[PDB]
């Protein structure tokens, strides 16, 4: 079984650099060379260039010249990845790969048959920031009659994810938590809703319950109707 | 270098159905299909052309018309959801998202509109969510009016995935102000058009009202 084992993702600010690390098993590490490709989402997969453990040959795809370097360490079939200089267009999947034909006479390094996991690299100048939790209150703008509508805004927070959860996963029905999005102040931002029984709004109680692991951080935000005497 | 241009883009289809998408390469050479599934890692599917890698159904078949090349898949099952991209030597194509629709019965939006809260206001900003509940198709148009004034530039936009159990989409809107612009106006106005409305619908609320 032939298999390519990575390093995890990573969080880098503009500027810095960072090493990513594949491990190979199940086959001899010096027979094929090993290739970095970077996917980053809604873009075109960027094959970046091929190591070749035995002697370490390298060649780089033109645009990285320069900026980036590739090593392996025969001592461990571990291949690196370096890049320098990192900006949000960095941002990416990092995967290496290894041809489908491999002995150790001769190989075809260009049939991908061997994905390593991926590592998700992030490249930002924002700094990991717990989110504010609103209240999206119900009212007579959000009662459509016989049901109602409330929710929780989860505002400038970073980096992803956050979890939601209302009553503590009690309620479950109805409940639409929405994909965050990204501002321009480089933080996300995400809402979290569900409809209930205008109803219900006098007796049962409603809780969102938003946790940010990044920032360690957790709140119960209470959402009731606005009190108008 | 060489060029590989996919379509098309986006590719909505129910399991069952058969997904045929298209590569375009700018020269002969050994053409592969690989997919992407959701938060995966890619795998090889074709190779040269037409050649099906290890544990790949017979549903995957691919083929080639000089410098186009199809990759067609048979009967979708729910794992073959993802997106596809075609590869020759170093470069790729810029892939195609093909994913799941469901069909329904045409479902009109339940839209819902919320004012800032006081806690956010105490801070400088003011957020304005509108909210589209339980409708289908996916297509829908939101705009964001103050003062009956035609906003843009200041909202951003999110839909959910298609619910798994009545089929319908939700969409979730956010008008983004400064608590000085917001004090500066009176009539916040989320305008909806979708094809289950027999004409526009617009939820509204005046600042400062109870
Ligand atoms: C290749 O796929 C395209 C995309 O749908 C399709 O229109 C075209 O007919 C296919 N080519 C052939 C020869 O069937």
């Amino acid at each position: 079984q032939v298999r390519l084992s990575q390093s995890g993702g990573q969080m880098k600010k503009p500027g810095e650099s960072m090493r990513l690390s594949c491990r190979a098993s199940g086959y001899e590490f010096l027979n094929c060379p090993i290739n970095w490709i970077r996917l980053a989402p809604g873009r075109r997969p960027e094959w970046m260039g091929w190591l070749k453990p035995r002697g370490g040959a390298v060649n780089y795809a033109r645009k990285f010249q320069g900026r980036v370097t590739m090593t392996r360490d025969v001592y461990s079939d571990t291949a690196f990845l370096e890049l320098r200089s990192l900006t949000s267009d960095d941002t990416a999947v990092y995967f290496c790969t290894r041809g489908k034909y491999c002995t150790a006479r001769d190989y075809y390094n260009w049939d991908f048959e061997h994905w390593g996991r991926g590592a998700p690299v992030t490249v930002s100048s924002a700094s990991t920031k717990g989110p504010s939790v609103f209240p999206l209150a119900p009212s007579s703008k959000s009662t459509s009659g016989g049901t109602a509508a409330l929710g929780c805004l989860v505002k400038d927070y970073f980096p992803e994810p956050v979890t939601v959860s209302w009553n503590s996963g009690a309620l479950t029905s109805g409940v639409h938590t929405f994909p965050a999005v990204l501002q321009s102040s480089g933080l996300y931002s995400l809402s979290s809703v569900v409809t209930v029984p205008s109803s219900s709004l006098g007796t049962q109680t409603y809780i969102c319950n938003v946790n940010h692991k990044p920032s360690n951080t957790k709140v119960d935000k209470r959402v009731e109707p606005k009190s108008c005497d | 270098e060489i060029v590989l241009t996919q379509s098309p883009a986006t590719l909505s289809l129910s399991p069952g159905e058969t997904a045929i998408i298209s590569c375009r390469t700018s020269q002969s050479g050994s053409l592969a299909w690989y997919q992407q599934r959701p938060g995966q890692a890619p795998r090889l599917v074709i190779y040269s052309g037409s050649t099906r890698a290890a544990g790949i159904p017979d549903r995957f078949s691919g083929s080639r018309w000089g410098a186009d090349y199809n990759l067609s898949i048979s009967n979708l099952e729910s794992g073959d959801f993802g997106v596809y991209y075609c590869q020759q030597y170093e470069f790729f194509g810029q892939g195609t998202k093909v994913q799941v629709d469901i069909k329904r019965t045409v479902a009109a939006p339940s839209v819902f509109i919320f004012p800032p809260s006081d806690e956010q206001l105490k801070s400088g900003t003011a957020s304005v969510v509108c909210l589209l509940n339980n409708f289908y198709p996916r297509e829908a148009k939101v705009q964001w009016k103050v003062d009956n004034a035609l906003q843009s530039g200041n909202s951003q936009e999110s839909v959910t995935e298609q619910d798994s159990k009545d089929s319908t989409y939700s969409l979730s809107s956010t008008l983004t102000l400064s608590k000085a612009d917001y004090e500066k106006h009176k009539v916040y106005a989320c305008e909806v058009t979708h094809q289950g409305l027999s004409s526009p619908v617009t939820k509204s609320f005046n600042r400062g009202e109870c």
